[PDB]
């Protein structure tokens, strides 16, 4: 029973306040040291005889006492979105070569990606620059996001997400800091990779700037436009972009640097059209008599998310039939109908509004 | 420190002004300690503070915390050489700055703000450091022999 | 007591002397660009006693616009491996913060460096960001970091007449900047980068090869 | 284990003020209590303490008595206001042990695994840094004796702190500081050869003591071992300087040449500048 | 200048900025980065005086 | 064995201090995960993390004491108490003022039969939102995927309103009623933290029915 | 093979080639006298290069033993001739692994140290190290007595 003994003697422990944490700036002498709190005063303080000489450090974050303004013990800084960066998740592996097309497009994602980091002698003998960028931009078909974030999955505790979402951040937010924290923890794991999708909000041209919340958009910018072109080494990381028209993106992101490689997305082709199929009929049981042709004619210039999503719906209708084994006529019906009826709902394409 | 004690406040029909031997009070009521302090003499009153002789224990306070504040023993602090090149540092290039301020003082003349006093505070440093590194060289002929 | 003073917790200055950057190999100007290059940014260095002879002010002004090409940065790195200097490397809108007290701190540190020791040249990329004036007032950091421009562009008057100093300037957008940055007494050298076109295909193919 | 340990003048006084205590209601024995220490280190230090009431026989010498009722609950009272403050062991102020310290040190064992015994001095005399400091532990012997349990002495040091500086280097306000480099360095060189050749003569008379009687201490071997690391040099007649001769006066060299150099434009800084002044002054007034 | 600096150490000694007098014997300070605050007599500085 | 009593008393005495430390803070922390050792320079060994204010402030303290650091990912709403600054317990429900809960709504008093001319149409509304309720367990046999997204449009009035609000009483499932402006705030990227906000309090309340109009407005 | 590099010391360098030239005998595996000294042009590159381990072992400890040596002393401690020591001390200077002053005209020649220009070091190592250890004594010395009193 001497545990609770034990465990009030540690709470007698947390009768000691906590200190207040701060950004060592500069030194004036060894009993001045200039550090910025968290709020942004700064103070010149003393110190205590615990500490060693790794307190110090070129501008990492101390912690400091709540009366002295003593350093006790210094730790790691980082405002970390990371951590919620590494909260997505995906299937695949698989999902690399269950999309089926364009053929072109899938081995050469593997080669920008994958050779760099196996075999950098190819770069330093040769004496030639690797891609550290790449853009794949929509929706001229399917495959942005599941390719990609397949591969980003796949390499495991090695990547990073940027949402849209977090760029506008708050009312008087500053999102300059996270473009050049976005690229720094960018140079400390490697290879890195980048994914920012729907960039048309979030990439503001200054030509006409609204309000006032343009400009603060073009601080996003310039912090990309800065270490993307620089002046500072990208060359090991890897950057993805996403849009759905590059309108926005201005001579500078449309320019190599920045934004290198731009592979546009190419619609399910009949022939490809064949190997998505085959890959959509697993999961979903059908009758023993099916034929894979008849549902690649029936549905063209349909996206993967189109041609899934319906080939579900056909099992919608399928358990309307309450048939477990169906066959494809029911399919066909179900699969074409549909997806007509999602022709006449969205007007692209071709035609803009 | 600090003292303060609580008078009534319900004599505020009574007398506010006791006591007597206005010796204590008139040292008490100085410096006067800022204002809300002399604020805070409403209900309040202050009071003094003497030491009664503690000189048994506090003849030794001075002896035990003397005693090892030199030396650790007195012996054994007996930076140096080294501490000298910095010091004839602080010997020379110091001085060049110093002197030339009576280049300053000549104008000539005169056309600048007189009087001006550029003796002080160096002057006396140059000599302790003097007076430190002779004594210093001392301890090679006070230890032998 | 005060500071030494010292350059405080802005910027932070130098990390351009950790080398290398770019070979001016590539494109170093030969014989042309190294020609008004020369008189009017590496001379200004020190050239004390040249000066006083001519009679001549050559102005800290610098200016650099029109990409494509590039140019811009690289011609700041390419003086770095002509001469070792100290070069500051910034941005237009990287020191906007959340305070606007260090802004006065900032210009002061920034080209306090110039005057006192001189293997200086301070770079700014794309100052068209502060160059926008708004007018509205929760946008005072922003109207206070153009203050900040427009107190560096005041102490570049406080370092004529002459020595020393120098700023080499680059920007996209040449529509945004106010009419004193460019007025004459401030920059009196305004070096368009021409557009590449035909002549540097061959320029640029030959040091790709 | 416990290397050194630092004592501060607070907890010191608050077994002087015991002293005051059972000075005035007698009678026999000691001031003891149980010590309070701090570990942030290997180095021991000593914060505040409770004097607790104690008793030793003479006849009947090893009878002695703690008070654990008082231990126990004052401890969580003291717990209580300060969490990092725990007892370390006990003290006494001497200011010569007895054997029957063996028993007080191994029955507060269970609180503390190791107690570390404080001798103090409530009247400060001779010949040096006062109080002392013991540690507990078991050398067993070179003689074949059974495992003995002897205290070893602990260097013990004085420290500061925070705010208790304030009324306690008030009080004094008679010493002269500090004054560093004049009378300072010269003061200690007077004691350091008084306080170094007395424990010296001290040492010697009692290494001659140990011929006629005291054997042992045999001792061994710490005596004439560290007193070979003394001999490196004797120094002996006549200081058997003759390489370190032409080096003397080379350390001499930088510190005279200093001396008159700077002394000389120290004279040019007093001489120049006081006639100019005083010139001005002088015939301008009248 | 040690008693001097006493009256300037508790909470130091600021700079007001004084937007307009009142007729109420109160006068209106303003910090820099605080906001306007207002103070009564203050008898050296005479209400008209403000 | 008979101390118990009297330690158990000064647990509870303990427990009274954190009983005036219940009453009552004035700071709520944000949390941040840390794991820190220093070495010397005999060992202080343990474990550390740091805490955010609402204040704007980021303070430093030891790991908690009481709730370990087993949970959680580091998150928000954790009490601190005044110059103590320790946790001694985790506070739910997620976060923040009005952006927690739009609306609560209960049950609509019409039906899904005061239209006709739609009878085809509905059940095509009406089937996507059933489905996944009863036939889930059908579903995972047959590896079907329901629907989520339903897009409801015409030349109004076309009862719409009324309409998809009624099948909320159909389908069992908690109502919560949102619309396009009010995804729509003063501040900037507030509509990005509330649609995080519904779908936490989503995949907490179990699946529901959530109804917007006028998407094609902020859809423009 | 271990005890020539601990201690260091000195050797017979024929005695050397007793035990590593029964090797050649030794085996069960002569595979390890064959690649070695089974070679007869690798193996005469090794053996002269054994006898630069040998030498150049010996003159890292002889730096730190030096002070001083003479040149006809270094021939016999090194078990070769006057003229294979300026051989054996010019390959070993350019490699730059001990700095030494060679003077062949009185044959005084010492390994370092470079003329010893400074001062406050001997002031330094003098007073530091044994006035320490001076002050040292009344610290243990009371606390000897005090050990010696607490018996006799
Ligand atoms: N060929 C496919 N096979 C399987 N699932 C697909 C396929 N195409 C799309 N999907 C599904 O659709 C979702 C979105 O995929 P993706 O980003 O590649 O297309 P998209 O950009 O959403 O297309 P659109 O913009 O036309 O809706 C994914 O979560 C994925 O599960
Ligand atoms: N000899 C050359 N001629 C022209 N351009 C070159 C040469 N060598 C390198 N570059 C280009 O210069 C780029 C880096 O220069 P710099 O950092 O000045 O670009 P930048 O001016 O910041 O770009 P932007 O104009 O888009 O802001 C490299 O991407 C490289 O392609
Ligand atoms: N086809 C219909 N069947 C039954 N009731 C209808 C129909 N059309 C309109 N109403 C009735 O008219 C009233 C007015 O609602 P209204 O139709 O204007 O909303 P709405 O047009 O559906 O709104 P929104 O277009 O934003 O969804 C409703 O209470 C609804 O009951």
């Amino acid at each position: 029973t001497k545990q609770y003994e034990k465990s009030e003697n540690d709470l007698k422990a947390l009768q000691s306040v906590g200190q207040i944490v701060g950004e060592v700036l500069k030194q004036l002498t060894e009993e001045k040291f200039i550090v910025k709190a968290t709020n942004g005063p700064r103070y010149v303080v003393g110190c205590r005889r615990q500490l060693d000489k790794s307190k110090l450090k070129p501008g990492t974050r101390v912690a400091l006492d709540m009366t002295t303004l003593t350093i006790m013990r210094y730790l790691p800084r980082e405002v970390d979105p990371l951590v919620y960066n590494m909260s997505h998740e995906d299937p695949g592996n698989v999902s690399y070569s269950e999309i089926g097309g364009l053929s072109e497009q899938i081995r050469e994602l593997r080669e920008v990606i994958e050779l760099p980091l196996t075999n950098p002698e190819l770069f330093q003998r040769v004496g030639i620059i690797p891609p550290k960028g790449c853009l794949l931009y929509g929706p001229p078909g399917t495959g942005k996001t599941l390719l990609a974030r397949a591969v980003a999955s796949q390499l495991d505790c090695n990547f990073l997400k940027v949402v849209s979402s977090s760029i506008v951040d708050k009312y008087i937010g500053e999102s300059a800091r996270l473009i050049r924290e976005m690229f720094n923890y960018a140079r400390d794991h490697q290879p890195c990779i980048i994914f920012m999708d729907e960039i048309d909000a979030i990439g503001g041209r200054r030509f006409s700037e609204g309000t006032s919340a343009d400009r603060e958009i073009q601080r996003t910018l310039m912090e990309l436009l800065n270490q993307m072109d620089g002046f500072d080494t990208l060359h090991r990381v890897k950057m993805i972009m996403a849009t759905n028209r590059p309108d926005t993106l201005d001579p500078a992101l449309l320019r190599p640097g920045r934004l290198d490689r731009k592979i546009h997305i190419d619609l399910p082709n009949e022939q490809a059209r064949l190997d998505i199929l085959k890959i959509h009929a697993g999961p979903i049981t059908k009758h023993g008599e099916i034929d894979y042709e008849a549902i690649v004619k029936l549905s063209d210039g349909f996206n993967g998310a189109d041609l899934r999503n319906v080939c579900t719906e056909a099992g919608m209708f399928a358990i309307r039939a309450d048939h477990d084994f169906v066959v494809q006529e029911d399919f066909m019906k179900a699969v074409r109908k549909v997806a007509d009826s999602k022709k006449l709902e969205s007007k692209l394409d071709y035609k803009p509004v | 420190i600090d003292a303060f004690r609580l008078i009534n406040a319900n004599m505020m029909v009574l007398g506010h002004e006791p006591r007597q031997t206005t010796s204590n009070l008139g040292h008490l009521n100085k410096p006067s300690i800022q204002a809300l302090i002399h604020g805070l003499n409403r209900h309040y009153y202050s009071i003094t503070i003497n030491y009664r002789k503690n000189e048994l224990e506090q003849k030794m306070l001075l002896n035990l915390h003397k005693k090892s504040w030199m030396e650790g023993l007195t012996l054994q602090d007996y930076v140096v050489k080294e501490m000298l090149e910095l010091a004839k540092n602080y010997n020379k290039a110091v001085e060049e700055e110093d002197k030339m301020t009576p280049e300053q003082l000549a104008i000539k003349n005169v056309g600048k703000q007189d009087p001006k006093r550029h003796l002080e505070e160096h002057v006396d440093v140059l000599m302790t450091s003097n007076i430190v590194q002779c004594l210093a060289a001392m301890l090679d002929t006070v230890v032998f022999k | 007591d005060v500071l030494p003073p010292e350059a405080d917790s802005s910027i932070m200055m130098l990390t351009s002397d950790q080398k290398p950057d770019v070979m001016y190999a590539d494109i170093g100007g030969m014989d042309i660009q190294k020609q008004e290059v020369r008189e009017a940014v590496e001379l200004p260095l020190t050239h004390f006693e040249l000066y006083k002879q001519i009679g001549i002010d050559p102005p800290r002004g610098v200016l650099m616009y029109g990409p494509p090409g590039c140019g811009k940065t690289m011609l700041a790195k390419a003086v770095a491996h002509h001469t070792t200097a100290a070069f500051i490397r910034v941005v237009g809108s990287e020191f906007v913060q959340k305070y606007l007290g260090e802004g006065p701190r900032m210009v002061r540190d920034v080209f306090r460096l110039a005057k006192e020791n001189a293997p200086a040249i301070i770079f700014i990329d794309e100052i068209d960001a502060i160059a926008t004036k708004r007018f509205d007032a929760q946008t005072g950091a922003d109207r206070e970091v153009q203050r900040i421009l427009l107190e560096l562009l005041n102490q570049m008057d406080g370092f004529d007449q002459n020595v020393n100093v120098k700023v080499i300037m680059a920007t996209n957008r040449a529509d945004t900047l106010d009419p004193a940055l460019l007025r004459p007494g401030r920059l009196d050298r305004k070096i368009e980068f021409p557009l590449p076109d035909r002549r540097q295909k061959r320029l640029i193919f030959s040091t790709i090869t | 284990a416990v290397q050194k340990v630092v004592v501060h003048p607070l907890v010191l006084l608050s077994v002087v003020d015991h002293f005051n205590r059972i000075g005035k209601v007698g009678n026999q024995k000691r001031v003891v209590g149980v010590l309070l220490g701090s570990w942030q280190k290997k180095v021991l230090d000593v914060s505040n303490s409770f004097a607790v009431p104690f008793d030793e026989d003479d006849k009947d010498d090893s009878v002695w008595f703690l008070d654990h009722d008082y231990l126990e609950n004052m401890y969580g009272m003291f717990k209580k206001v300060n969490a990092r403050e725990r007892i370390v062991g006990w003290y006494h102020t001497g200011p010569k042990l007895h054997k029957n310290d063996i028993a007080i040190n191994e029955l507060m064992k269970r609180y503390c695994p190791n107690s570390v015994l404080v001798i103090i001095d409530v009247k400060p005399k001779d010949l040096g840094l006062p109080t002392e400091a013991y540690i507990s532990v078991e050398e067993v012997h070179d003689d074949g004796t059974p495992t003995s349990k002897t205290f070893e002495h602990v260097t013990s040091e004085i420290g500061a702190e925070e705010a208790e500086e304030v009324g306690v280097e008030h009080l004094l306000r008679d010493i002269k500081d500090t004054t560093v480099g004049t009378l300072s360095q010269r003061i200690t060189n007077q004691v350091h050869g008084l306080k170094g050749l007395n424990s010296k003569l001290l040492d010697i008379r009692s290494y001659l003591e140990k011929v006629a009687t005291g054997k042992l201490p045999i001792n061994h071997q710490i005596i004439y071992q560290l007193q070979d690391v003394f001999n490196l040099l004797p120094d002996v007649s006549l200081q058997e300087f003759v390489k370190a001769f032409y080096l003397k006066t080379n350390d001499q060299m930088v510190v005279v040449y200093l001396a008159s150099l700077i002394r000389s434009v120290v004279a040019l800084h007093n001489l120049i500048n006081n006639k100019i002044a005083n010139r001005d002054a002088e015939k301008k007034e009248g | 200048l040690r008693e001097e600096l006493q009256l300037l150490q508790e909470q130091g000694s600021y700079v007001g900025e004084v937007v307009r007098a009142m007729d109420k014997k109160k006068v209106l300070v303003k910090v820099h980065p605080e906001g306007k605050f207002v103070v009564d007599v203050d008898k050296n500085i005479d209400i008209n005086d403000v | 064995t008979h101390e118990l009593q009297a330690m158990k008393d000064k647990i509870k005495e303990n427990s009274e201090k954190i009983k005036v430390n219940k009453t009552l803070p004035y700071l709520v922390s944000n949390v941040i995960e840390l794991l820190d050792v220093d070495p010397n320079d005999s060992q202080r060994k343990g474990k550390c993390a740091v805490i955010k204010t609402s204040t704007r402030q980021t303070y430093f303290l030891p790991v908690i004491g009481l709730v370990d650091a087993e949970k959680l990912k580091p998150g928000d709403l954790v009490g601190v108490n005044k110059d103590s600054y320790l946790i001694l317990e985790t506070l739910p429900t997620e976060y923040d003022s009005r952006v927690k809960a739009m609306e609560v709504d209960e049950r609509p008093t019409e039906q899904y039969s005061d239209i006709g001319g739609l009878d085809k149409q509905i059940q095509e509304l009406v089937e996507a939102i059933v489905l996944p309720m009863n036939h889930k367990e059908k579903f995972e046999n047959l590896g079907i995927q329901p629907p989520k997204g339903v897009l409801m449009y015409g030349p109004p009035g076309t009862g719409k309103t009324l309409l998809a609000r009624a099948c909320a009483a159909q389908t069992k499932a908690t109502f919560l009623k949102l619309a396009g402006p009010q995804l729509v705030q003063m501040f900037i990227g507030d509509g990005a933290k509330l649609v995080r906000d519904a779908f936490a309090l989503a995949k907490e309340k179990a699946p529901s029915i959530i109804f917007i109009d006028e998407l094609d407005a902020i859809g423009t | 093979l271990l005890k020539l590099f601990t201690t260091m010391e000195l050797m017979r360098w024929s005695t050397l080639v007793e035990d590593y030239g029964m090797e050649l005998r030794k085996g069960s595996l002569e595979s390890p006298a064959t690649d070695v000294f089974g070679s007869t042009e690798e193996g005469e590159k090794r053996w002269k290069d054994l006898k630069n381990r040998v030498v150049e072992h010996n003159i890292r400890i002889m730096a730190k033993y030096y002070t001083r040596i003479t040149m006809k002393r270094m021939a016999q401690l090194l078990d070769l001739s006057v003229d294979e020591s300026e051989a054996f001390l010019s390959n070993l200077v350019v490699n730059k692994t001990i700095f030494a002053k060679v003077d062949r005209l009185a044959g005084i020649i010492n390994f370092q140290r470079p003329k010893d220009p400074n001062n406050l070091l001997n002031d330094w190592s003098q007073k530091l190290n044994s006035l320490m250890s001076l002050v040292n004594k009344t610290t243990h010395l009371i606390a000897k007595e005090e050990m010696i009193h607490n018996l006799q």
